[PDB]
């Protein structure tokens, strides 16, 4: 009964964290997939020769 | 894209892919020129795949085109299964024309998880004296029927399959793995004919069959049970013959590069078993009541095969060859077959006490055999005497006529409830038939039946 | 059903990402084929390091050879395929450790498969470890109370002992062992369940079994069912060793149960014929005896210096134990099979369970005979030192003398002393699955035996009358029972005391 | 395909190098390739007969009893330890 | 058996040879010519014929070659091709030029990135890799669409992954597990 | 010079060398950084060596970089090793720092020629009847405890240890062959607490460690021990388990590369027993008493390890599961125990009719057990009724409580002398005690407890 | 507890809908290692509108 209402309800929650974090992923994807060109370059492969 | 026959060696072939375009473990592939269906068992590097024909090899060459088909081996499931029969591919085998199927499903799939498991313990009753008491079976359970050629497995099954048929009112599945095909046949017209065929999906892959076929036959008629159990119904999986399923994987092992373990087999055994066995379970969706018949070879019950199956099962029920050589039918040991479901908490202290005693009187006779061999019965104390006249009795008691062997000797079949089954026992126990002649008990259904036989 | 809780959680992720550079060692698949795997490249792996292939899926470094590396999966290996990268982590084998693990059930890498949630454990350790060296050690002399009568008088088992558990299928092996982790609830030991090649709801069926009796909140259950990964079957003793060995190293006690080595060894022999190593005397490995010595020689008992120093000062005066109760299967009872010989050769006793006996109504099925313990009266409180002395031996002479007086005539008051004695102790000796005795209930039964009491009891009545003896004192005797109950200590004021209660017990009822 | 033969060591392929008929020179002499469990295995010796002895370096003595394609099995009359490749 | 384990007796006492007579220029030549003329469709078949000898293999091969093969070189084809290791030319060749690179301290370096990157920056990573490397280092600079930015680089067994497709990649696996 | 690892395969590992520079077989090699050593097997030929870790090779990585030493694994022997506790390595594994080494011997070594054997016959008393009784001991001559697993050769080997090495005034060797790391601190601890550690050199390699090292401790305990026989010392090496050596063979054989022989050992079964079996002898320099416990796989003496020790050994004791499982300790053999010093011209005519009078008397009973057993005692003749009464009592008198075994016994411990263990047997068989009852020789030391356990 | 899950789910799902484009934004803000809300505003409702 009780500590399995409360096993139920967690498990909910991480059914939407798994879709919500695919979400998330996806919308970084595509942000960074317009927001980077020839400026972003110059900030990365400069910033790689120091590591 | 498409690839290349490199080599051939009995059902199993080597092709190569393009090094982008190399096929995925399980992937369904077909040969241009024959149809011919492989399934890919492993990537053996620079583009090369192995794999087993779905069929007949005779009359395939060297250089032959083949194209990968993106997934596994995919067969029809639903309500459009009922009262067809299918081959390993999911092909309509019985002349009446094409699967009306919603959907198919890929036959390789994970067990169901731990968190997914049920704790059913509801008593299933079936008629058999010998089974209901010292195997008691339960609803959404495991059985498994253990034997040695010719023992009774097909006809105890077959009987199982008319006893429980009586209480249940949804579909079963039947997978036909590496056995008779006169068999198939008469099964599909006994059921046609008594229209029982409407509530049953029919899965063949006989022993006339190539390895490949004996090999995934199995898991085709699972996939249906599966999804039938998914939908939130109660089924029977039947299986005609589990040990094919691992035998048809000893004959590819080697061609496949294993080195082989003890006495040949190979060394997947216990995980080939442990794969399919896990997804033939109930749920908290729906359940699976699954019988297996288990052939035990040249009678050891040692041997790798029967010894890995054991521990997969909730009852096991185990035929011998020296009680059928008596003429007791069912040819159960009594001593050496057991369930889950023989505990007090479950079936309550009556009939646990009336099994308990049996098993006692039964395990005492077994010790006195050599001694009455060499000196015979009259050298015994007075409470062995009496003990050994009842285990005599006891043991007779278990026969049963079914309504399935009739044609073999010509007696009608019996249906003995467990109320009557306990009754008889516990008579037999206390001492109640001390005074009937032992004849009496053999081939008789009830208790009082007993009573009536002596009157002759 | 929480908002913004849920983000919280996911931006915790989001602002601890990996954001620099990392410099790593790598490979390439070249072939997949039964859960083994070939890479080119991997110049730095270690032996038994976890190699990371594409999508999380794990592997480790068995093979390490001049041209080529071969890796076992730690999960399922089907989606994986030539021309995919292999990378390198600087890690050997580790598995979460610590309290928050008890009353959970986990795989063999320590992931959670119960759906309870999270377990937030603060310590990782390593799977494969050295066990404490001989100067470490401390002399087993504390007791380890299984429940029943026969085990517990008969057959001892210390803190830090190892007792084999063997037999053929179905005669108790798992109801021997399960009732003795629900006996450890208020015994202050933890407890823990290694189910190695079983199915999965017989696994689910010890956990509900485990729960109904109370002794879940005290134990922590690895599962790696039948339809898991050879690797993961083969892992998973190792990493329930390494879980109880953190109450070990820290001044405390638990138990292990090893539900079958046997399936273990299976599961070792197939990845190590895929691995194409030479073979042995049933196609197993050479190294199979290596394979259990390894993990039964950290079940063992350290030395105060030992605590002292491992937890830096932290805990002192204590000393730290791990027992195991490994499980082995026979064959239509033949011990001469190669995982059954070795296994019998490592530990410190075992139990020997007989079909025949369980077949005629012996239900706990412990031969005396074969049966023994090392550790002996050391692994026994006071009271059932001295009344369980000299049993085991004696019941061993009685299964001989019944058979060689079976047919001959009437013998002498020695002879039918001895063998109506051994009748009423073997009667005696049998117990109902899931009813554990206390100190005070088996010293009361073997009490009754040896000091005379059971001579004018019929064999048919030795069980009413043990139950019925059992019953009273509880009612009429519970201040003595406590105080046997304390620490199982015994004098002439104890000794008295039971006497006298027996005596108006069988004058009365 | 097959495995590398006793004579596929780089110190006799860089031999055939300099001499391509290095071997055959000298039939009575060889060279140990391999040592190992009272087993040596030499490279050369194209007239040894079967059971004929062989003289080691030290006074030790072995017996010919392998003559294979590529190189002789001898076993050795006493202590094998004391030899070694070359 | 790997193609590697066979080829190494055989790359190893090429390479020594070539090294301790100042030749290495020259059997680096002739190795990559016995690589590539062996992997010929007819080359190839002529090979794996089951009635020709092993001098007649050898012989054929040496003539078709000729100018290409000198004295030490010409033994060496009559040494493989008398152990029946023909097969093996193309790993023979690949060998010899790993032990040639590591003995005159060069690595040839692969580098991808989403979109062309400058000589300053090439000329950049070259100074970074050779001073951490303590190697001459060659960069094979490439382009692969897949990258959303940054630069991948593979300087043999080792990696350095800059890219942003390996940090979402991360960031999926921090998500998922 | 130095090599580089090349491959790694369980326990063995393969190294790589310059041609001018290959190390010589068993020679030790060390790896850079990491904290393990290499003895060389075998030479496999282009400057790689094959060998065996002697510690774990989990850290191990292709490539490390590792140093040949010019020799063998070399220990240290002598006064200064007294009281200590070493590994195979001969580093210390105690708290008590470095060890006060003065020289250090290489632990491969030839045996001692034919001209060196001694040829002594003085008798040792162990204080155990049995033993005393048809298995007589002699200084300077090898013992073997055969037996299977839990018949007690660990308690007899410390029976003897207590009885011997402590009354003894030369030095003692310990070692312990893939022995319990329990049994190996309780015998730490009791050397220790009995004041007796500073006359004992001991070694240990328990199970939990790599097969290099079972493999080579037995050499090490074997090199320190012959370090004072050539001293022209008086020396007592004991080793808990021999069977335990040639196991590391065969767990490492086939990665050696060997093929393997008859019940799966190594090709070397019985070379690499010869090779050790030779070294542990008494020579015209000084003497060496020892003591071996010999495992015997499932309690088969016809396998071929146990076979091919018997021909070693000077005194062979036999220890029976059957005996043991009747509760007599200890469980020694009277019919298959046997001694080079069991002659009338070494010991006396007395203690040989003795010995062979209760052999005779044992023997004629194991065929009349088996009649008994299926007709009753009452079919046998008036001669036979009263053997089989002595058998059973001869049987029970061989049983004694020793001072090690009180833990598992609950009784005190008997010493008993050879004398006093001649009258007692001499006068079970005249027939002085006859009307004693069968349970009276039941753990009873000499044969005056007898009389007085009849009382009881 | 069931029923209340049924009832309720639909006013977390809506509450995750709208933080779905701060997490895009922040998670490619942390991987891109400089300011983007120059060039992702425009992209979050553009792309949000899919998810
Ligand atoms: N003390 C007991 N009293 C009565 N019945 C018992 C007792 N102990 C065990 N049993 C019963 O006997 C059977 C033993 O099954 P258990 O699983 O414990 O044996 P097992 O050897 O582990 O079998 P398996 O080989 O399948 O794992 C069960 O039905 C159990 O309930
Ligand atoms: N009463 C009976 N009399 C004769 N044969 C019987 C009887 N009952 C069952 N059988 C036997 O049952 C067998 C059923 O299959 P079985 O041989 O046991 O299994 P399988 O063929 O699958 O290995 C039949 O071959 C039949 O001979
Ligand atoms: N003489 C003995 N007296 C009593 N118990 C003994 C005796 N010998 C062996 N045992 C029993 O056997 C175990 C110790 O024997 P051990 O020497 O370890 O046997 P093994 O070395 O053959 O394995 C203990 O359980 C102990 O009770
Ligand atoms: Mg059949
Ligand atoms: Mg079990
Ligand atoms: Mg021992």
């Amino acid at each position: 009964a009780q500590a399995e209402i409360e096993q139920e309800l967690n498990s909910v929650k991480d059914a939407l964290r798994a879709q919500v974090g695919a979400l998330a992923v996806t919308g970084a994807e595509k942000i960074l997939g317009a927001s980077i060109d020839a400026n972003a370059h110059e900030q990365l492969v400069s910033k790689l020769a120091a590591e | 894209s498409s690839g290349r026959i490199v080599q051939i060696i009995g059902a199993v072939i080597d092709v190569e892919f393009p090094r982008d375009a190399v096929p995925s473990i399980y992937e369904a592939l077909k040969v241009q020129g024959v149809e011919t269906t492989l399934e890919v068992q492993q990537q053996l590097g620079d583009g090369v795949v192995r794999s087993i024909a779905m069929g007949s090899t005779e009359g395939l060459k060297r250089g032959l085109n083949v194209d990968s088909t993106g997934a596994a081996i995919s067969v029809p499931v639903g309500k459009a299964t009922l009262g067809r029969i299918m081959d390993v591919l999911g092909n309509p085998i019985d002349e009446a024309g094409p699967i009306g199927e919603e959907e198919r499903w890929g036959i390789h799939r994970e067990a169901p998880s731990y968190a997914d498991q049920a704790g059913g313990n509801e008593l299933l009753e079936t008629g058999i004296k010998v089974i209901d008491l010292v195997c008691p079976f339960a609803k959404g359970g495991k059985v498994g029927l253990f034997g040695g050629a010719g023992v009774g497995k097909t006809v105890n099954m077959m009987e199982l399959i008319r006893n429980i048929a009586i209480e249940h009112s949804g579909y079963s599945v039947f997978a036909g793995v590496g056995e008779r095909t006169r068999e198939g046949n008469d099964f599909y017209h006994e059921m046609k004919d008594s229209n029982v065929l409407d509530k049953v999906a029919l899965v063949y892959g006989q022993m006339n069959e190539p390895p490949g076929n004996r090999l995934r036959v199995a898991l085709t008629g699972l996939t249906m049970a599966e999804k039938f159990r998914d939908e939130g119904r109660d089924v029977l999986l039947f299986i005609d013959n589990i040990y094919r399923y691992t035998l048809a994987g000893t004959e590819v092992s080697a061609l496949l590069g294993r080195m082989p373990s003890a006495v040949g087999y190979q060394p997947t055994l216990a995980e080939e078993m442990g794969v399919l066995q896990e997804r033939i379970t109930s749920t908290k969706k729906g359940s699976i009541t699954s019988i297996q018949a288990v052939y035990v070879p040249a009678d050891d019950l040692t041997d790798p095969s029967p010894a890995t199956t054991f521990a997969h099962l909730d009852a096991t029920v185990v035929l011998s060859r020296d009680i059928a050589s008596l003429g007791i039918y069912p040819a159960v040991d009594p001593l050496d077959s057991t369930s889950r479901q023989l505990d007090p908490l479950v079936i309550g202290q009556d009939h646990y006490d009336t099994a308990r005693g049996v098993q006692y009187v039964l395990q005492r006779y077994k010790e006195l055999k050599d001694i009455i061999a060499i000196l015979g019965m009259d050298e015994l104390s007075e409470a062995d005497k009496l003990l050994v006249a009842r285990a005599r009795k006891i043991q007779r008691f278990l026969s049963q006529p079914f309504f399935v062997a009739e044609v073999f000797t010509g007696s009608p079949g019996k249906y003995v409830s467990l109320k009557d089954t306990i009754a008889g026992f516990k008579g037999i126990l206390n001492g109640d038939y001390d005074h009937l002649p032992e004849q009496a008990f053999y081939m008789v259904g009830g208790i009082e039946e007993a009573v009536e036989k002596a009157k002759k | 059903l929480n908002p913004s809780e849920i983000s919280e959680i996911i931006k915790g992720r989001i602002e601890k990402l990996d954001v620099a550079s990392q410099a790593r060692n790598e490979g390439t698949i070249v072939s997949v084929s039964d859960g083994i795997v070939r890479i080119y490249g991997l110049a730095d792996v270690m032996y038994g390091e976890m190699i990371e292939f594409p999508g999380g899926v794990y592997g480790m470094a068995l093979n390490l050879e001049q041209d080529s590396v071969g890796a076992v999966v730690l999960g399922e290996y089907q989606g994986l395929a030539e021309g995919m990268n292999a990378k390198c982590t600087g890690r050997i084998l580790e598995v979460p450790v610590g309290p928050e693990l008890l009353g959970r059930v986990v795989d063999a890498l320590g992931n959670p498969i119960d759906g309870k949630g999270p377990i937030d454990a603060k310590a990782t350790d390593a799977v494969e470890k050295v066990a404490p060296g001989v100067i470490w050690r401390k002399s087993v002399d504390q007791p380890v109370q299984t429940g029943y009568k026969s085990v517990d008088a008969m057959i001892p088992v210390g803190r830090g002992q190892r007792e084999l558990i063997i037999g053929d299928r179905q005669i108790g092996k798992t109801a021997l062992a399960v009732d003795a982790i629900i006996n450890q609830k208020d015994s202050g030991i933890k407890c823990v369940y290694v189910a190695i090649g079983q199915k999965q709801s017989t696994i689910a069926n010890v956990v509900r079994k485990l729960e109904e009796n109370g002794a879940l909140a005290n134990t922590i259950v690895v599962a790696a069912s039948a339809s898991e990964s050879a690797a993961l079957q083969y892992l998973a003793p190792y990493s329930g060793c390494t879980m109880g060995e953190y109450f070990r190293d820290r001044g405390e006690d638990a138990l292990i149960v090893y539900d079958d080595l046997s399936k273990q060894a299976v599961a070792y022999r197939q990845i190590s014929l895929l691995l194409r190593r030479p073979p042995g005397r049933e196609a197993y490995p050479g190294d199979v005896f290596y394979l259990h010595s390894r993990l039964l020689e950290r079940a063992s008992r350290v030395s105060e210096e030992y605590v002292e120093k491992f937890t830096n000062g932290a805990v002192t005066g204590k000393t730290g134990s791990l027992t195991a109760l490994p499980i082995i299967e026979t064959q239509a009872g033949d011990v001469s099979a190669f995982v059954p010989t070795n296994v019998i050769s490592i530990t410190d006793g075992q139990i020997f369970l007989e079909s025949a006996m369980f077949n005629s109504g012996i239900r706990p099925a412990v031969n005396a005979g074969i049966s023994v313990s090392r550790v002996g009266g050391a692994a026994q409180t006071k009271i059932i030192k001295k009344l369980s002395g000299g049993i085991r031996t004696a019941l061993a002479q009685y299964r001989e003398l019944a058979a060689f007086a079976q047919f001959a005539s009437d013998l002498d008051e020695a002879t039918r002393k001895q063998l109506e004695h051994g009748q009423r102790v073997t009667e005696l000796m049998k117990q109902k699955q899931y009813a554990p005795m206390s100190i005070a209930e088996m010293s009361l039964s073997l009490y009754a035996a040896e000091r005379g009491f059971l001579q004018d009891v019929e064999i048919a009545k030795v069980g009413s009358f043990e139950q019925a003896l059992i019953s009273y004192f509880q009612r009429e005797h519970a201040a003595l029972l406590a105080k046997i109950n304390e620490k199982g200590d015994f004098n002439d004021e104890i000794d008295a005391g039971i006497k006298a209660g027996i005596e108006k017990f069988k004058a009365t009822q | 395909m097959q495995q590398l033969n006793p004579s596929e060591i780089s110190e006799i392929i860089k031999g055939r190098i300099e001499k391509l008929d290095v071997a055959s020179q000298a039939r009575n002499e060889g060279t140990i390739v391999s040592v190992s469990d009272g087993i040596v295995r030499i490279y050369g010796l194209a007239d040894v007969m079967y059971g004929e002895m062989i003289e080691f370096p030290g006074g030790v003595y072995g017996m010919a009893l392998n003559l294979e394609q590529d190189s002789v099995g001898a076993v050795v009359l006493g202590e094998y330890q004391g030899l070694a490749e070359g | 058996a790997e193609l590697t384990t066979l080829a190494r007796p055989y790359a190893k006492a090429a390479f020594e040879y070539a090294q301790a007579h100042q030749q290495l220029a020259d059997w680096s030549a002739a190795l990559g010519v016995l690589a590539a003329v062996s992997q010929d469709d007819t080359v190839r078949q002529l090979l794996k014929e089951p009635q020709l000898t092993s001098s007649a293999k050898a012989q054929s091969l040496i003539d078709v070659c000729g100018d290409k093969l000198n004295a030490p070189a010409q033994n060496f084809v009559r040494t493989v091709a008398e152990n029946k290791r023909l097969e093996l030319l193309p790993t023979i060749a690949e060998m010899y030029e790993q032990l040639k690179a590591e003995q005159e301290k060069s690595v040839e370096v692969e580098v991808t990135s989403a979109f062309t990157l400058s000589k300053e920056q090439q000329d950049k990573l070259a100074k970074a890799l050779s001073a951490r490397l303590s190697r001459e280092v060659r960069l094979h600079a490439s382009e692969d669409a897949s990258l959303i930015g940054g630069v991948i680089i593979r300087a043999g067994d080792l990696v350095i992954d800059g890219s942003v497709r390996g940090k979402l990649a991360k960031l999926a696996e921090a998500l998922k597990s």
